[PDB]
């Protein structure tokens, strides 16, 4: 079953091409398609709401891996689900695609790698427990 | 910023998983 790692770099790529930027500038690292186009929704209706992750966030190399971790420990806080996950899948991206423009692309390639080890070791036993990533994509489509 | 932004997050993550339930 689906590699965490793949899905990463995959929706990474894929957040990273909407600003004009290509992955192999930074790294030389159904599912799939249901995420993107569950981060194309999600980040739909966080700007409904609020304002793009991209104009929130505050990033320094120094202080990013604490922010990243900050953040997605307060996120899943009280519980995981599904459209936690998407969440998290669309931060990272956020939180790349405005390292690049920050001049810190050096951050990309760590992220997608924090990213990664999150969902191993933190999202995975959730996941299995709820059935794999077959049952994301049969609830989004 | 960090718990605002998760905060925002959180809350949009379940109104998406809501809909998709």
């Amino acid at each position: 079953s689906q590699s965490n790692r793949e899905l990463v770099v995959d929706f990474l790529s894929y957040k990273l091409s909407q600003k004009g930027y290509s992955w192999s500038q930074f790294s030389d690292v159904a599912v799939k398609q249901a995420l993107r186009e569950a981060g194309d929704e999600f980040e739909l209706r966080y700007r409904r709401a609020f304002s793009d992750l991209t104009s929130q966030l505050h990033i320094t190399p120094g202080t990013a891996y604490q922010s990243f971790e900050q953040v997605v420990n307060e996120l899943f806080r009280d519980g995981v689900n599904w459209g936690r996950i998407v969440a998290f899948f669309s931060f990272g991206g956020a939180l790349c695609v405005e390292s690049v423009d920050k001049e810190m692309q050096v951050l990309v390639s760590r992220i997608a790698a924090w990213m990664a080890t999150y969902l191993n070791d933190h999202l995975e036993p959730w996941i299995q427990e709820n059935g794999g990533w077959d049952t994301f994509v049969e609830l989004y489509g | 910023p960090e718990i605002w932004i998760a905060q925002e997050l959180r809350r949009i993550g379940d109104e998406f998983n809501a809909y998709y339930a």
